[PDB]
């Protein structure tokens, strides 16, 4: 028995209506639930027994069969709906989940707020220095953060991390951490972070001098 | 008042065995079917098996039947998932879901992250990310949670009182093969000199808890 | 009729 969930990925605007389908390979009847996994990992079943909504789950969530195709539908998409959805069949053993659907939210372009953090003294004494550059609340995901020590372009000495879409404003946040030895950090003076995003007319540069 | 609380995240050596737990609270565990679901990093959910604590009768998925052994203790009101001969393919988060009589009363547990490695646990070093920022009355601050292993780490602020604007980034893997992440948060600069901002890091695998105060200058 | 839930109890 193979539940074929489609689509794998889906990017939709707010207010829009989406439907996720799961093709039951051997007929499972009315035994098919729909669960939702929020970015933080938490799991909550939305639909049970094919169409019956669980307690508290909003009116915009519906379930319905149509042959060997079971589907979950959201009448109007909201920011808080950003999550991963899986269809579960509990008719025959082993119980099966669909491959899941990653639901992303189309949003309007938003420029990032940029912040720069110098290394803490508590870490300097440890022998290393981590300079952090924060790009808060922007959209779309793409961004080009560049590090410049004394106007010297950096490379191979920094790594980035990006959060998933925010449950409220559907934006992204990204940190670029430039790591150095207490040595190097003490040699130079000009520390600059240079952000380049779709939502900026000119690349922004936030900096601090040691 | 009724919920399923799972054991803490932990690291285990290969070839070994572990015994995950799931304690029911606010109801007798035998009044339901207890399922166990596995999820490998960046992967989909998988059903492992289910138990009827009433008599301990268990049903399993084919692939897990030679490794998993689910059990329960009516008195302790707990259901356990026991994995033998652990390997890298067993690193994943395990969830316990309730299968109550009144179908409307079903809910899941937070999950239990299990990392199977040859290495050892290492708590993190928490350095503060001082404010000193300017953006229209809004100032960013945070905590750099460096060099720890394995996953995961959980960062909260002011013991849970600060939530608005909190952005905890996903852990990045380093050259040392150790993880590192940072948690930030924006607050109005006007409240910098009066409110006390503390981040609370927690690394279950190594039983460490750190509370670092982030100060303005 | 399910398989996820407990029929008895």
């Amino acid at each position: 028995l193979v539940m074929t969930q489609t689509p794998s990925s889906l990017s939709a605007s707010l207010g829009e209506r989406v439907s996720l389908t799961c093709r039951a390979s051997q007929d499972i009847g009315n035994n098919l639930n729909w669960i939702q996994q929020k970015p933080d990992g938490t799991i909550k079943r939305l639909i049970y027994a094919t169409s019956s909504l669980d307690s508290g789950v909003p009116k915009r969530f519906s379930g319905s069969r149509s042959g060997s195709d079971y589907s979950l539908t959201i009448s109007s998409l909201e920011s808080e709906d950003f999550a991963d959805y899986y269809c579960l069949q509990h008719d025959t053993f082993p119980l099966t989940f669909g491959g899941g659907t990653k639901l992303e939210i189309k949003r309007t372009v938003a420029a990032p707020s940029v912040f720069i953090f110098p290394p803490s003294d508590e870490q300097l004494k440890s022998g290393t220095a981590s300079v952090v550059c924060l790009l808060n609340n922007f959209y779309p995901r793409e961004a080009k953060v560049q590090w410049k020590v004394d106007n010297a372009l950096q490379s191979g000495n920094s790594q980035e991390s990006v959060t998933e879409q925010d449950s409220k404003d559907s934006t992204y946040s990204l940190s670029s951490t430039l790591t150095l030895s207490k040595a190097d950090y003490e040699k130079h003076k000009v520390y600059a972070c240079e952000v380049t995003h779709q939502g900026l007319s000119s690349p922004v540069t936030k900096s601090f001098n040691r | 008042v009724q919920l399923l609380e799972q054991s803490g995240a932990e690291l285990v050596k290969p070839g070994a065995s572990v015994k995950l737990s799931c304690t029911a609270s606010g109801f007798n565990i035998e009044d339901s079917y207890i399922h166990w679901v596995k999820q490998r990093p960046e992967q989909g959910l998988e059903w492992i098996g289910r138990i009827d604590p009433e008599d301990g009768e268990t049903k399993y998925a084919p692939k897990f039947q030679g490794k998993a052994t689910i059990t329960a203790d009516t008195s302790s009101n707990t259901a356990y998932l026991h994995l033998r001969r652990l390997t890298s393919e067993d690193t994943a988060i395990y969830y316990c879901g309730r299968g109550a009589y009144y179908i409307k009363e079903d809910f899941w547990g937070q999950g239990t992250t299990l990392t199977v490695s040859s290495a050892s646990t290492k708590g993190p070093s928490v350095f503060p990310l001082a404010p000193s920022s300017k953006a229209g009355g809004t100032a960013a601050l945070g905590c750099l949670v460096k060099d720890y292993f394995p996953e995961p780490v959980t960062v909260s602020w002011n013991s849970g009182a600060l939530t608005s604007g909190v952005h905890t980034f996903p852990a990045v893997l380093q050259s040392s093969g150790l993880y590192s992440l940072s948690s930030v948060v924006t607050v109005p600069s006007s409240s910098l000199g009066t409110q006390t901002y503390i981040c609370n890091v927690n690394h279950k695998p190594s039983n460490t808890k750190v509370d670092k105060k982030v100060e303005p200058a | 009729h399910g398989q996820w839930n407990k029929p008895s109890k």
